[PDB]
């Protein structure tokens, strides 16, 4: 009864969705020409939430892909289920946006958002009753955190009362992969404190150190931090779809994790996440869950989570478990460490089991932290900024498409209030 | 479905075109009837029934050098009406390529690009080859820059150009050419790579173990990188870039756009059976001064910008690695109001080898680009020169013969000290 | 069904026809004996048992230029009454072929325009192809014009008249017979389309890459025009027009009947192997000045009217949309009081190619027809001529020892005056 639509916009985020589509889709047990196949009943009763009928018994997702260039549309369009999708909902331009914040929101996607809107006006006019909507990007680019900052506002402007949540990645400590990176996180970040309910924060590092120090892989690709972040997505929202004894869906998450309605920026996790060598070696109880998901080196943020404090941390569970177990675990590791939760707030976890596990597990776990030290990240964007704003280099590419200076020293005291918001409490 | 048009002035133009379109025909399968027995729809134009003819136009003031490509094996390959000539050369005068028998060609080639260009959808750039210091390749690639920026617009303009080495030279009136053009082409292009010959020189000697190379091998080498930068477009990858990204990333202030190419890993079949040429060996390979394709010192100034291209068998978790070893050592030192300075792009396709060449057999490529502050001292060395020439006023009758007035050396040489001053001002 | 009477009058009549009866014998698969190893109706009569006879009639006052048609290829052709033949020629002299030498043959020839007239039941229209610096094809045309016009009413009445090239010449007494058969001709012809000599040259030149072309060439073009013309008669189209059409989509006021005739592809057989030709290509190569067959330039003037013939592989759409992106560009202006400024023709039929010729096989083929405001100033050009040759009397004796008074020069003068100022009117 309760309906998403995915809209997906750039290249980073056009993998992810790709990625996302191929998991969800062998998750409810529907083939790549979209037939049902499945052998439970439960894969059907609530598909309505991403999929479409469509005239004999095929099923369509829910889901619209943009892009300023034709490249990564057909690259998805080309590869395995790719004939899932519907061809109207391929919508892109012919030019590209050179990695400018500004040739993505005032150049090109000025001309893109009319029929990306006129596509997600009539996806959300078919639906009954919608729970809101998702966006995958990244902020270190031009169509991406262009784009999606135009999207996100022109969404906003027209349904103010649904859920908004994005799933980004965001620049890397050490090494980046653009020149001009901190302008554009600078100015989605800008956009971003204002205008979306959530936020999930997705690092290249801390996939490349859970890919290394846990997992061992010898050889990783891009499919396997795109898996990674799947996993996430569908442990977040698995319980609209499938029942379970204590469940909790978007909004419960929204109401209990957020204190103060500018504090929206999360760090997530998976768990069990094991070798092929040391899988038999360990066992399936909920301790070792909760222990691997309470560790530094597993955060999918590059920021040590014991350099501050945890303001609230949600945990859904999935598998058939027990709930004495649950709790005891929760005050176990709540007062072990009680240094790094807030003082000022008592019980500061949010439970929740669902049933049905992934497909190949006996029991999974999905973490999601709300932490002071993320202040570490926006830090380093700042003065990065700064040094580049205290000679105006790159600069003329911008202001050549339409912004001012104003707009930058704009940009640079809002990311800087808000990091005053996060020294306030701690 | 997005396309670029290349046009080729002069000698040295003409010929690192042929090399150029060998290899993009060898790459691709297509033979050099134009049949091939849908990405080279960047390239090449589709005929009727199988037939691509390519996307250039081949212009010189004197007809010696494209008969020869009238007449040689690639006859059926280009259209007829492409290949352009004059009747006398420019006889390294630049005011008779830029002023006296220049114009009478540059209407008939605007008409070919604007032809050509009405056959695009997604047009994304030029690419224009010529060397710095002739006649026909500054005055009328200055001309032609000219036309282009004030018809075209917004469009991204590149240019490849021969640099003038130190001490081996050719012509007498090298230096006029050269800061003629360099005062002129500094407001229409948008960036504009450097290569050298006496480098290719030292690296055909070092390197591939070749005491005596003619121009077919430096040709060979510059059609490897120019493959290199568009193989973004002609095929799928990883992290993929596109022509107008470039400048949005080595080009910090609106008048520093030369930019530096290098490219790895260049050996011989001797060499090649006795070493594993990883990621992290080919990344610190390309960072060393022996390898760089313009004779200058590295060294000697820091770093602006960055932009690393890989092709072939290459995973990004060593590649991240590679460039943050990169950052740690003390000689590679960057300017300090850039704390980021690299842009990487990843492709799928290795590179290709040609038959009778010279390169090796391998998996991974890696291409180049450095925007430095050394080449600052370059520009000192040719100034000097421009000085001498100009204590005396030798040579320069045969310039006002010709329509150039003798206030526009002082105009150049004022614009080159300004440029000396932004070099050094930015640095310091 | 519906019929058409066609008549040469003077060699170049003679030669024209000559190419455009070759053109239609090979068009339906006819021999020259006459016999076919049924649409041939509209310009064919079957006589008795498999053959047939064509509806021409050739007239000549010199017994030179028929008697080559008597003894060529085509001897069992053409009816042995149809091709009347003078005993004197007019020897470029408008008085012998409009008063004294004329008068004694155009009783026959209008016997046999009465005689072929009535083996018809739907005649739509005659079609005349004459000169206009000689003498029989100027002063033989003009009456026989007056004469036509007189007895057959409100049929139409088409021409092919060659128009004087301004830099190339052959006769001297021309712009005298240019004026006076004129001024004859205004007031009983209904539409006369224009083609030069020297334009036809620079297109063989330029285009089909023919260095010395001779008469042959000229006429094939000529024959390719009339047939583009007359192929919405004689076969089925989408969208068809017949001779009906044009003087009232062509001819605004009474005496602007002079439009001019342009063709493409015009290509050949090396650059048509290179080169796809779509309809966008074809309807821009109508339209740029390089290619009209008449010596004026369309930019210094504006369109009052448009009309486009195609042939072959063509869908509306396309079509539509060419013309679509023709009428926003800015070379191209129209007239302001004129906003629908088309006529549009699409047949099934494509052009066939004539052995030993020049021309290469196409499918698509575009035949444009425009009545602009240029050709004003090529009547300039004619008027200043006859001012010259009439500020001295030269050659005056000449035209008045035959039976024309001295007044009518001054006549003329005025007529082509009166009629530079309606040019200028409509136009300013
Ligand atoms: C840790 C592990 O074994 O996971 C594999 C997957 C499987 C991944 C598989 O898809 C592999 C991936 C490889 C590590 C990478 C891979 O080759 O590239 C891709 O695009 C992946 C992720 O699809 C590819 C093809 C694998 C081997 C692995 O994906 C990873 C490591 O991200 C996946 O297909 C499954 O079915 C999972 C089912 C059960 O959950 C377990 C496993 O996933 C996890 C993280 O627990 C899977 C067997
Ligand atoms: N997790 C992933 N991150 C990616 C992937 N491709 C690129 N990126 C990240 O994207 C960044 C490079 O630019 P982006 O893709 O974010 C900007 P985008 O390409 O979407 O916009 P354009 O400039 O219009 O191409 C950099 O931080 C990369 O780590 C991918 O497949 N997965
Ligand atoms: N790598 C390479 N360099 C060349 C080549 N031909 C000439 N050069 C260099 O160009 C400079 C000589 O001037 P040219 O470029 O030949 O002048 P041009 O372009 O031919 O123009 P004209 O004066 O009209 O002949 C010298 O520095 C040459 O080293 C070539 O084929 N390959
Ligand atoms: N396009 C074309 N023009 C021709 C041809 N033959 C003659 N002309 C032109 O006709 C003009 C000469 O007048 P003619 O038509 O030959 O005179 P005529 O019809 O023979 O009549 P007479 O005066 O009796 O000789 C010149 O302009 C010729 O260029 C031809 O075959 N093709
Ligand atoms: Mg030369
Ligand atoms: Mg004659």
């Amino acid at each position: 009864m309760r309906e998403i639509v995915h809209i997906q916009a750039g290249q980073c985020g056009n993998q992810i969705g790709a990625k996302f589509w191929e998991v969800i889709s062998d998750e409810h047990g529907i083939d790549p020409t979209g037939s049902y196949h499945g052998d439970s009943d439960l894969q059907l009763e609530r598909i309505n939430v991403y999929y479409n009928e469509a005239a004999g018994n095929k099923y369509v997702p829910r889901a619209i892909l943009v892009d300023l260039e034709p490249g990564t549309m057909d690259s998805v369009r080309s590869g395995p289920f790719g004939q899932i999708f519907r061809p109207d909902n391929f919508v892109f331009g012919q030019s590209g946006a050179g990695n400018n914040w500004a040739k993505g929101h005032y150049t090109e996607g000025a001309e893109l958002v009319d029929s990306v809107l006129d596509v997600v006006r009539k996806e959300s006019e078919s639906c009954d009753c919608l729970q809101g909507f998702q966006l995958t990007h990244s902020l270190g680019g031009g169509t991406g955190s262009g784009m999606g900052t135009l999207l996100i506002s022109k969404i906003r402007e027209e349904y103010p009362d649904r859920i908004m949540n994005t799933f980004s990645v965001v620049p890397s400590p050490k090494v980046s992969d653009t020149v001009v990176e901190p302008y554009n996180a600078t100015l989605s970040v800008h956009q971003l404190v204002e205008n979306t309910d959530e936020t999930y924060c997705i690092d290249n590092e801390a996939l490349y150190d859970i890919c290394f120090r846990t997992l061992k892989l010898t050889t990783p690709t891009y499919g396997d931090l795109n898996h990674l972040v799947s996993a996430t997505m569908s442990g977040v929202t698995t319980c609209l779809r499938f029942p379970g004894q204590l469940n909790a869906d978007l909004r419960k998450l929204a109401v209990n994790m957020v204190p103060f309605p500018r504090l929206h920026f999360f760090m997530p996790g998976f768990a069990p996440l094991t070798s092929r060598g040391s899988q038999q070696y360990r066992a399936l109880t909920v301790p070792e869950l909760t222990q691997q998901m309470f560790d530094a080196k597993n955060m999918m943020a590059a920021c040590d989570p014991r350099h501050g404090r945890y303001l609230t941390v949600a945990a859904v569970f999935r598998g058939r478990m027990s709930m004495k177990e649950v709790d005891e675990q929760m005050l176990n590791v709540q007062n072990k460490n009680s240094s790094y939760f807030v003082e000022w707030i008592p019980n500061n976890v949010k439970t929740a089991v669902c049933d049905i596990p992934p497909r190949g597990l006996k029991m999974s776990a999905t973490f999601i932290g709300n932490s002071t030290a993320i202040q570490e990240l926006f830090k380093r964007i700042s003065e990065q900024f700064t040094a580049m704003f205290r000679r105006k280099a790159f600069l003329h590419w911008y202001t050549g498409e339409g912004m001012d200076e104003m707009e930058f020293t704009e940009a640079e005291s809002n990311m800087n209030d808000l990091v005053s918001e996060y020294q306030q409490y701690q | 479905m997005r396309e670029c048009i290349s046009i080729h002035v002069g000698q040295a133009g003409v010929q690192i075109g042929n090399a150029c379109w060998e290899l993009y025909c060898l790459e691709h399968g297509i033979q050099p009837d134009g049949q091939m027995p849908d990405s080279f729809n960047t390239f090449f134009s589709e005929t009727g029934a199988g037939k691509h003819v390519p996307r250039a136009v081949f212009v010189d003031l004197e007809p010696t050098v494209i008969d020869e490509v009238r007449t040689g094996t690639y006859r059926q390959l280009f259209h007829p009406e492409q290949l352009i000539t004059g009747k006398e050369d420019a006889a390294n005068n630049y005011a008779r390529g830029h002023y006296t028998i220049g114009k009478e060609i540059i209407d008939l080639v605007l008409d070919r690009i604007r032809k050509l260009a009405d056959q695009c959808t997604g047009l994304q750039g030029f690419l224009v080859f010529h060397s710095f210091g002739g006649g026909t390749g500054s005055g009328f690639t200055s001309l032609l820059m000219e036309r282009l920026s004030v018809d075209y617009g917004k469009k991204s303009k590149l240019e490849f150009s021969i640099y003038p080495a130190p001490q081996v030279s050719t012509a007498v009136v090298e230096p006029y050419n050269s800061i003629l053009t360099t005062h002129t082409t500094l407001e229409h292009s948008d960036c504009a790579f450097m290569v050298d010959n006496e480098a290719i020189y030292d690296i055909c000697r070092r390197n591939l173990d070749i005491e005596r190379p003619t121009y077919t091998n430096l040709n060979r080498l510059i059609s490897q990188i120019v493959s290199s930068i568009t193989a973004s477009l002609r095929f799928d990858g990883a992290l993929n870039v596109d022509l107008t990204e470039f400048q949005t990333n080595l080009v910090p202030y609106p008048r520093i756009h030369f930019p530096l190419a290098t490219y790895a890993p260049v050996i011989s079949a001797e060499k090649a059976y006795h070493e594993q040429l990883s990621v992290a060996e080919i990344t610190n390979a390309c960072f060393e001064p022996a390898n760089q394709m313009v004779k200058c010192d590295p060294r000697h100034g820091k770093y602006m910008a960055c932009c690393l291209l890989y092709r072939g068998d290459v995973v990004p978790k060593d590649v991240n690695a590679a460039i943050a070893t990169i950052k740690t050592k003390r000689s590679i030192q960057f300017v300090d109001w850039c704390p980021t300075g690299f842009k990487v792009g990843i492709n799928y396709q290795p590179p290709t080898v040609v038959p009778g060449g010279d390169l090796a057999k391998v998996q991974r490529a890696v291409c180049m680009l450095s925007n430095t502050t050394a080449i600052a001292e370059a520009w000192a060395r040719l100034d000097h020169k421009f000085d001498l020439m100009y204590a005396k006023r030798a040579f320069v009758h045969w310039y006002v013969g010709e329509g150039m007035e003798e206030g526009e050396f002082s105009e150049a040489r004022e614009d080159m000290a300004a440029l000396e001053k932004d070099y050094e001002e930015v640095g310091v």
